[PDB]
């Protein structure tokens, strides 16, 4: 929680993934679980969510032991961690307005249209000049 | 069995309550966590020599009938 | 009956929480109040097939057998 507190940027979406297969942290101390729920409920509601996927372990592979009041039946390994390999390159952006202008049905009524793009062939980055042993950026100036 | 299961989560529902609801009661109503097992001892040791007791068949005619019927079309 | 009882001795418990702030932190803990009639209604319903099935004498020779004898010594 202070790790995302403390950074400036408005954050859009902020997401914890937890990697651990102690489906019960402590059955020992439950004054430690019930500070637990505490927190973890609290977290909840100051924007943040949290996950995790069960890695695995023998035996002790459920979620409803402590953690079924965390996440957003069960078995020894995540499909959800799997996915997170799928290892792609893919770039995106956001719900961006290319241009908006004012569709007129005639010279009288107008209406607010916002032109948006669903296919734009992506290219490769621009390359940036660098000096050579450098490596600074070199700031053309034609 | 199913009654046994209410009685616990409503056990958890108190628990939340003291434990981290930060909140007490008139200490009137307190009751025990529901534990089946001593629950049918204590049943057994005090209330089964009037709980199993055939009677006249007046108390079964009188309280279950419903479920003879039911139990019955089922 | 006395599960029952004990119900609603949970449910005067809990009321009194409501009664004054004792707000629930989890929000999967809830419990509704406890009325009998209700749920021997959805017992009737979504259970009492299931439940009453005769079958072949496995479910009584592996639950009731505690009670059986139980009820043989009263």
């Amino acid at each position: 929680a202070n790790l995302f507190s403390d950074v400036q940027f408005k954050m859009s979406h902020k997401r914890i993934m937890l990697f651990t297969n102690e489906d019960n942290p402590h059955g020992n101390d439950s004054a430690k679980a019930s500070r637990a729920r505490t927190k973890a409920g609290d977290l909840r509601d100051t924007g943040i969510f949290l996950d995790l996927m069960h890695l695995k372990k023998p035996g002790g592979f459920d979620i409803s032991l402590f953690y079924r009041d965390i996440i957003s039946v069960h078995f020894e390994e995540s499909s959800k961690l799997e996915d997170l390999l799928r290892k792609v390159r893919a770039k995106e952006t956001r719900k961006r307005a290319l241009s908006r202008l004012k569709l007129k049905l005639n010279k009288d009524i107008v209406i607010s249209v916002g032109i948006y793009n669903l296919v734009q062939k992506a290219l490769k980055p621009p390359p940036i000049k660098l000096y050579r042993e450098t490596n600074e950026p070199v700031k053309t100036k034609t | 069995r199913e009654l046994a299961t209410l009685l616990h989560m409503k056990d958890l529902e108190i628990q939340d309550y003291q434990e981290s609801g930060a909140t007490l009661i008139r200490d009137r109503l307190k009751t025990e966590p529901f534990e089946e097992n001593s629950f049918l001892e204590q049943f057994m040791i005090e209330k089964l020599p009037e709980a199993c007791s055939i009677g006249d068949g007046k108390p079964f005619v009188m309280n279950l009938q419903d479920l003879y019927m039911a139990v019955t079309t089922q």
